[PDB]
């Protein structure tokens, strides 16, 4: 089982087609509108940057 | 006698610690502990140090407001939108420029003639665009793009480097197409420096193709309709219409891609290619001077209609183009005798007037995506949190471990 | 009349439907011989009149496609590729009766 | 609203955040971190084996 | 100046639990509320009384 489980801790790809619950993947969504609005404002703060 | 195994296992390993916990304890704890601090704090450090010698590269640290890398937030923040959502339900709310016009005509030579003549391969026989190729230009000395965002360390002044890397863009451009058609949407992310370049992200869309050959997929024509949407649907998208110079603009796909699109130009401008195949054919001036005013194009594109044209072999540099650029339209009839002014039909007053365009539509459009995708959060987590109340924060890395642990017991 | 499949310059929306009608009046004959003439200055990709004869002569027995300004496959404005394989024929999507160069 | 877990559950999660980034946690920020790079060089130093 | 940078950032907090306290008393039994100060609802007492 540990190194099962060590092979699916690097098996990203089973990791993902494993864990598949819709919350996870809400999650996942919910991680990347976050990083997304951070760099929305960091682009947009770099606009800001004229006055 | 019950169970042996866990005494066992137990056992070597407080024998391990009593030989090596002068060691395992700095290791397996206190550096675990103070890595991720040091990561904030000191790794920072070593940043900062290398940031400095490339920001004198980009001169941002020299001049205010003045950075090459400054255009490179721009294509971060779309690079992370892209994985984070490709189809149309983000990306019709992204800015950037796209080239459109007839797969005929060369449309791509807008942009071949800044960056793209050295590294992408082109010439006439068969399709060349396979799927959208974003180019993000920037003003800096000459350096190897970015190919799939992948770090690349080549002359772009020699042919033996550029033949490598238009055989790298070539390869994206094929794999992105899979059975049943030519055309891809999946994109290729190109990221280059170099003298003439502008700050602006530019898009060469495959190339419309008004029916379907036998020697082409069946859905070619179709899918590069649906790839077409990323202008038709994107308010916030800059097209730039290429009509065949050769043919007249009656017989023209591009017309109908834009004129659904923004029927009054305020999303676009219209550029012509390969004008002097004008003169090569018996020329009419009296259809050029119904080009420039639109009359021939029912998009109505605003903006100073420019005209790319070139000795149309495939090996011409861009500094040839540029010159055979200038010397053609300051003298052919086409131009001179008709209300086109060189000096506007240039090409390079399309990438500084394309670039003029560039800002004003990002600036205005992309606070609206800050207040969009918040609301989005919201109600993301609203719905999210009152359907699964005990997760208020998951990843599927935490999701992974604690399954770990758990089969593990 | 050539068919032009959209309307600009002011003209009436009218014209490619007129035009089409006109065309058909002889492309649905079916003892008719059909020349189509395509522009040489663009690739084989963007051709206009292509999937009207393809409905109208599938089966290769009235259509010939004729390819003006053949000096710009000398020059390589157009794609000689293209160039011959609509000589060979492999890109009609369609039964042809001929080809012949302008 | 009235008489529902989820309502009490959010304000706990934004009152705990704004405890988060209150003054208790800012000043481990300016004491504490700025000499995780001294602790890294004494790791280092440790793992040395010429003290040893 | 010190003390300034260490420790003025953090008054945020206080100052945003104070504005949702506010606002939660509005919205449970204030949702037509506004920045009704000096000025509004004597406005809209006057016109009341004209009317
Ligand atoms: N005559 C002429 N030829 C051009 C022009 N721009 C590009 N070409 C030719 O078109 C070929 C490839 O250009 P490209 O922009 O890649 O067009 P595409 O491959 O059809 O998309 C090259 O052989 C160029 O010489 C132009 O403005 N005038
Ligand atoms: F000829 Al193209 F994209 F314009 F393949
Ligand atoms: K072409
Ligand atoms: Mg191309």
């Amino acid at each position: 089982v540990k190194e099962v489980l060590e092979d699916f801790a690097e098996d990203g790809e089973k990791k993902i087609k494993l864990l598949t619950g819709k919350r996870v993947q809400l999650a996942e969504d919910l991680k990347k509108v976050r990083e997304i609005q951070e760099k929305l404002d960091a682009f947009i703060e770099a606009l800001h940057q004229e006055k | 006698a019950t169970d042996r195994g866990s005494e066992s296992d137990k056992h070597f390993r407080k024998v391990s610690d009593k030989e090596k916990i002068d060691q395992l304890q700095e290791e397996l704890l206190h550096t675990q502990l103070k890595y991720q601090r040091i990561l904030e704090r000191l790794e920072k450090e070593n940043k900062e140090l290398r940031k400095l010698v490339l920001q004198k590269d980009d001169k941002g640290i020299h001049h205010r407001k003045l950075k090459k890398s400054l255009i490179d937030m721009y294509s971060e923040v779309l690079d992370v939108l892209s994985d984070y959502d490709a189809s149309y339900n983000t990306q019709d709310h992204l800015p950037r420029v796209v080239v459109v016009g007839d797969q005929s005509a060369g449309k791509t030579s807008v942009l071949e003639m800044i960056a793209q003549a050295r590294i992408f391969p082109r010439g006439s026989g068969e399709m060349m665009t396979r799927s959208p190729v974003k180019v993000t230009l920037s003003e800096g000395p000459h350096h190897v793009a970015l190919f799939k965002d992948s770090s690349r360390e080549f002359d772009l002044t020699k042919e033996e480097d550029l033949a490598a890397l238009r055989h790298e863009i070539e390869l994206r451009m094929r794999k992105n197409v899979k059975e049943g058609c030519t055309v891809s949407p999946e994109t290729i992310s190109l990221n280059v420096k170099g003298p003439g370049l502008q700050r602006m992200v530019l898009v060469d869309l495959p190339g419309v193709i008004n029916t379907v050959t036998s020697g082409m997929a069946p859905d070619t024509k179709e899918t590069i309709f649906s790839i077409s949407k990323a202008y038709m649907q994107n308010p916030n998208a800059i097209i730039l219409c290429i009509q065949d110079g050769s043919v007249d603009a009656e017989r023209s796909i591009v017309t109908d891609l834009v004129s659904q699109m923004d029927p009054h130009g305020r999303r676009t401008i219209f550029v012509l290619t390969k004008v002097d195949l004008a003169e090569k054919n018996v020329a009419s001036p009296s259809r050029i001077q119904q080009i420039i005013e639109g009359k021939l194009f029912p998009m109505k594109a605003l903006g100073y209609f420019a005209v790319v044209t070139g000795k149309g072999n495939s090996s011409e540099s861009i500094e040839a183009i540029r010159e055979y650029e200038e010397e053609f339209f300051q003298n052919s009839k086409l131009l001179k005798t008709s209300m086109l002014k060189a000096h506007q039909v240039t090409t390079r007053n399309l990438s500084l007037a394309v670039s003029d365009c560039f800002w004003k539509m990002v600036r205005e459009s992309v606070e609206q995506q800050a207040d969009s995708f918040k609301a989005t959060r919201f109600n993301l987590e609203t719905e999210w949190k009152n359907n699964y109340p005990r997760l208020r924060e998951l990843d599927r890395n935490e999701l992974f471990e604690k399954a770990k642990n758990e089969i593990l017991d």
